């Protein structure tokens, strides 16, 4: 009790995506866009797919550093493209200045930046299972009211710096309330965004020799 | 009309053909008028 | 297929002996191995189902047993009407393969 | 009793069709999942084909897998098995018996009672 | 013995066309022959009525919709028949394909008023396992004790009103766990009947 | 007072067997079993009812009727039937 | 469920030999095998007892008579048996012949205590049609619900007292509408039993 | 199954008697109304005689109407049919089957299952 | 029907063993008490042996009383009867039928239905 | 419908080890197949438990003993099965031999927890006739009405306490009067179950 509740079952912020600001060699981007996705790792997916409707706001932390763990003074910009704003397309792009997209200007050699995204959804709660077609085969069960936004990350620079920056996005679920519990997924996850499984069914329980043996 | 909603299921050792008997009447609001002879 | 096969291709014993015919499976087949007795020319009757239990009419002389990957059949004392063919059948491996034969002599 | 009888076999030129009947009675031939087993001249019983307990599902081993076509009358109490363009080394005493991977409450009558076996 | 789903009768959203017993009648769909080889069936929540009577006129010729249901399954079985059904209502029942082609056919996600037979009932056709399906609202149909199952389902969705021809809220599954059995000389196909009765329905956005 | 209707009135069927509607086993679902118009005073199945005869001793009539059905099968026999009534405007429905 | 004919218990004509429970006992006649080919039976009202026990002594050795009855039919049928009887009491049941010889035989108008099997039950052997026989006091015997039928009949006649060996007031008909059916391996002849109990009987004109 | 078998036929001089047996089992031979059908040498099946479901009523067509005498054992599970002084043009394969104008719940099994037919 | 069939007889040298089968069906062969009757060449049916309704009790007349050994499969629906060292004047058509002094509710089916009789 | 033998519940002798629900549990012995050829069975009173569980430790490792019992027989029979049992408790049931060798074998006087099948149930194996066995406490098991029989038996003996491994107070006989019958295609061996529950037991003289 109080440790099996739904509020605690989804605590303990975990890594939801490892994005990388490729800036050296044959990938002189200097920026990167990471579409906010909760069901990125199977471990978190299977837990989130226990309920049908869920309502929660998230706190995002960015543990960024170079590829040899050193944290120089390089400045970074974390821009939060809201759900329904055009995303940037280059290191030097007008979108990086739009005052409607909140930005966080922190350096590599600083405590990881930590923001708090609110509950951004048209409906009352997020819908992991949406039986039906949107836009009244490649569309069944795709709810568009689950998009939380985009996190665009760039090094504030003029020319290519020559240093790849690996970022580890950490998300914490707060104020969570879940609805309509569901059976936990038993088969594998053959593809993302779909419940598609494989032909060769895998029995939930392990198979023993005889029914009367322990 | 009488429609076969489901099938006709029976346990073993039981006849597979029955009968329905319909009975007709007139409710307490029935009325008659202009008595006349019949055509047998 | 799992290819459960019987080791004795042909055996010969006495009218009071105790034959021991085996059927060595390759993969894990569980307790889903049967024994089918075939007449010299007639149909094929069943002896054991699930490797242990006699059928509804089989005599007491027959009996099944399991030992690891060495599913076997052992007759009590080899009475008359026994020097016929024998088969082992498993229904775990979906191709549902069979064995060879254990036509007994004397 | 589970009285099954196979009939409808005989000689045929390599390449054609030759069905087979396993008309059985004495038991409910509407709930049991039957199957076909072939006894080659080498006295090695090999699985031929199977059929569900309602004639809707079918597992074809690598022996035919596209050539043999099983069926189930289920009303005239018969069992069919096609031999479309049988191969050269395909002569056998095609037995028919019960047993099927479908019919969840199975694994008990797996080839419990057999037929008689008609040659080809 | 009416399993009131989540302990909530369907109610009118406080203050739209609110129909009456003309639409709140008992739609008795076609029966389905339950055989031994049978795997199961499932009907979507409002898709099973979008072409049946008045409810098919109020749903297609509108833009918003919300209603509960009174799904009621009965099996006209004998006393020498044995078997067991699992009648469960699955909110947001999302069907999944089975790759050895990636997305479910439209006939399998909106079967109509005939239902679609399960191809792999062990996994509920949705990856999740059938063994845990009892966490949903459900009622057993065990032919040795009773052959009836009534489920009262409220309106379960995120938005108050939603479309009726695109988003199908739940799906009534009917799966035989213990297969049907009978000795020779019996009705080889137990019939299963399903009755639907929209409760506290509403509509908006005419034509 | 309720009396029997010769619902099975058909060319060939003789004797008391005209008062019986055959409900059998191998009649697949959604099939039709029987149908009879509601006209107590026109030549048909109502012609053998106390109402169907008295209404022929008069010229006009109006009211509500009732048709009580009775199953005469074994106690173990189970099933289900659909009994639908169509107002005078429409015609006989074609499907269940 | 005793059908009290015309809503009148049989009563004593106010102020004759008035017998008691010695004659007001339960006469249980012979049983009759109900087969599939069976057409029906009928017993006259006082003629069925004019040669049975004390009532056969009080009727023949007298000149006037009046009494009700308590006809009670039972069918010892199994649960795999199906069929239906129409047990009706017909006041002034007059039998008619059938010309292709003009008048009914005496064996057909006073069958005794054995009853006479119908030769054309569709027309009740009296011209009138069986379909309208339900206008008389009646009770159905439907083997799937009940196998008993009790009819209480008062004294229905024009004169207060009348003869007992000449004028038979009514006739208890028993006609199978839905014929008997059964699968192989059952009692091929369901027995039908009839019990009579004169109620409030009277007599006059001794010897 | 409705297994009916006719037997007891053969040659006979014109004028005499020659019965016929239709012993049947596998179904309740105490509720069905059976009948006799003759298949002449011209392959024209003509009705011969009938019997009620209890052996009490009988309709004789103009073929015999006084010569043939049907019956029903109903306890030894047999069906009789007399050929008293058969005519010259009376040779046929006398089949026996179900179906009868009596047995109010009839008109469904009207010659549903047949026998085998014995010649004369 | 009570269909009983005897088989398994034939010639044998005086002194040995020769069993006999009375496999019967069409009736509950688990509650009736069967028995064996011998029809000698002199057409005089003499009692041979009997068996209870569960194969536990046995009355042996003075004909064998220690030589013949009856049994009952009761699961394969068969009836056994041993002929251990048969005597010289022991040739007969060994019939098998129902009837037994055990099975308290007896004395009704005392040799009601019989078999066919196999010679020796 | 519990036949309280002689109208006396078993009670504690007023004021020894007095056990509790640990020993006063429901010992369910093995079932016995009731066939048509079956003659009967009988179990001694304390000998049936002298090697079963805790009661087998309190009886052997002691010197004095007294207790009632709650014998309870049930027959898991179908509805197409017919037969009748006579379940009687016989105080001081003394078995007798049958000379054509003079004294009963020990296996027949203390059969254990399996019971000994009667060799001549007509005479109860004790000379006395079975027809008069109803004078003892008894209850009929008639498969057409009920398949249960519960007998409450107090401690019936001369001395207050007595040995438990030598003197067996009574014996529960179960004899089929009307033999079992069934048509082909039924369970050919109706099972009979017996449940025992010592009531108000006592012990003395440890080890």
């Amino acid at each position: 009790v109080n440790e099996a509740s739904v509020e605690h079952f989804y605590s303990r912020a975990g890594l939801v995506g490892v994005v990388e600001v490729k800036d050296s060699g044959t990938s002189l981007d200097g920026y990167t866009v990471w579409p906010i996705d909760v069901m990125g790792f199977v471990q978190q997916r299977r837990k989130l797919e226990l309920s049908t409707y869920m309502r929660f706001d998230a706190e995002f932390t960015f543990v960024s550093n170079l590829n040899n763990s050193t944290t120089p003074g390089m400045l970074l910009q974390y821009m939060y493209v809201p759900p329904g704003a055009p995303k940037p397309d280059s290191r030097k792009s007008y979108q990086w200045q739009t005052a409607t997209n909140p930005s966080v200007f922190a350096k590599l050699s600083d405590p990881p930046p930590q923001v708090s995204v609110p509950f951004m959804s048209p409906a009352t709660a997020y819908q992991w299972f949406y039986d039906g077609y949107p836009t009244f085969n490649l569309q069944y069960g795709q709810c568009p009211n689950n998009m939380m936004g985009h996190f665009a990350i760039r090094t504030v620079s003029e020319s290519t710096t020559g240093k790849n920056i690996h970022v580890r996005v950490y998300m914490r679920i707060k104020h969570v309330r879940a609805w309509v519990p569901r059976p936990l997924r038993s088969q594998a996850y053959m593809v993302k965004n779909y419940p598609t499984y494989s032909q060769t069914i895998t029995n939930t329980a392990t198979d023993r020799a005889s029914i009367t043996t322990t | 009309t009488i429609w076969y909603q489901t099938n006709f299921v029976v346990p073993p050792d039981t006849p597979t053909e029955a009968n329905i008997i319909a009975l007709g009447a007139a409710q307490k609001n029935f009325t008659l008028k202009l008595c006349k002879d019949t055509d047998e | 297929d799992i290819q459960m096969t019987q080791s004795p291709s042909s055996l010969s014993a006495s009218l009071g002996e105790r034959v021991s015919l085996t059927c060595r499976a390759s993969q894990d087949i569980g307790s889903r191995l049967n024994w089918l007795q075939q007449e010299p020319d007639g149909t094929i009757k069943r002896l054991i189902y699930a490797t242990s239990s006699l059928d509804s009419g089989v005599p007491k002389r027959f009996s099944g047993s399991r030992s690891g990957s060495y599913y076997s059949l052992t007759i009590s004392s080899l009475e008359s009407e026994d020097f016929v063919d024998y088969y082992c059948l498993q229904y775990a491996g979906f191709p549902w393969t069979f064995g060879g034969g254990t036509k007994l002599e004397i | 009793e589970v009285k099954l009888v196979e009939s409808g076999g005989g000689l045929v030129k390599p390449g054609g069709s030759l069905k087979l009947s396993c008309a059985a009675s004495g038991f409910a031939f509407s709930t049991y999942d039957m199957s076909w087993v072939r006894q080659t001249p080498e006295k090695r019983l090999e699985w031929v084909a199977t059929i569900s307990s309602g004639g809707s599902y079918t597992y074809y081993p690598d022996s035919v897998k596209g050539r043999f076509t099983i069926s189930r009358d289920n009303a005239r109490n018969t069992l069919y098995l096609q031999m479309s363009s049988l191969r050269s080394e395909d002569t056998a005493l095609y037995y028919c018996a019960r047993g099927g991977p479908y019919d969840y409450d199975g694994s008990f009558y797996t080839m419990d009672y057999w037929g008689q076996g008609t040659s080809v | 013995n009416i399993v009131l789903s989540y302990g909530e009768w369907p109610e009118y959203c406080p203050s739209p066309t609110r129909p009456d017993v003309s639409v709140n009648r008992f739609y008795t769909l076609s029966t389905k022959s339950w055989k031994t080889e049978s795997t199961g069936w499932y009907w979507k929540f409002p898709d099973v009525l979008n072409d049946t009577g008045v409810f098919g006129q109020n749903a297609q010729f509108h833009y918003l919709y919300r209603s509960g249901f009174c799904m009621h399954v009965q099996c006209n079985a004998s006393k020498f028949h044995q078997g067991a059904l699992l009648v469960a209502a699955i909110p947001e029942f999302v069907i999944a394909a089975s790759s050895p082609g990636l997305y479910p056919d439209f006939a399998h996600t909106n079967p109509g008023k005939d239902g679609q037979e399960f191809r792999d009932p062990y996994v509920l056709d949705a990856g999740i396992p059938l063994s845990q399906a009892l966490i949903f609202p459900h009622q057993w149909i065990n032919l040795r004790t009773n052959n009836c199952a009534t489920i009262i389902m409220p309106y379960i969705n995120a938005l108050p009103f939603d479309s009726a021809l695109n988003h199908s809220n739940f799906g009534l599954v009917v799966i035989p766990i213990s297969p049907l059995k009978y000795c020779n000389g019996a009705t080889t196909e137990v019939p299963i009947t399903l009755t639907i009765a929209p409760l506290n329905s509403e509509f908006s956005g005419l034509r | 007072v309720e009396t029997i209707l010769e619902v099975n009135n058909t060319t060939g069927t003789t004797g008391v067997s005209r008062l019986l509607i055959p409900v059998r086993a191998q009649n697949n679902v959604d099939q039709l079993c029987a149908s009879f118009q509601v006209d107590p005073g026109r030549n048909g199945p109502w012609q053998s009812t106390m109402v169907g005869q008295i209404c022929r001793y008069y010229t006009q009539w109006s009211g509500s009727l009732k048709v009580t059905f009775m199953f005469t099968g074994s106690f173990m026999a189970t099933g289900k039937m659909l009994i639908a009534y169509t107002p005078p405007g429409s015609a006989q429905p074609t499907t269940r």
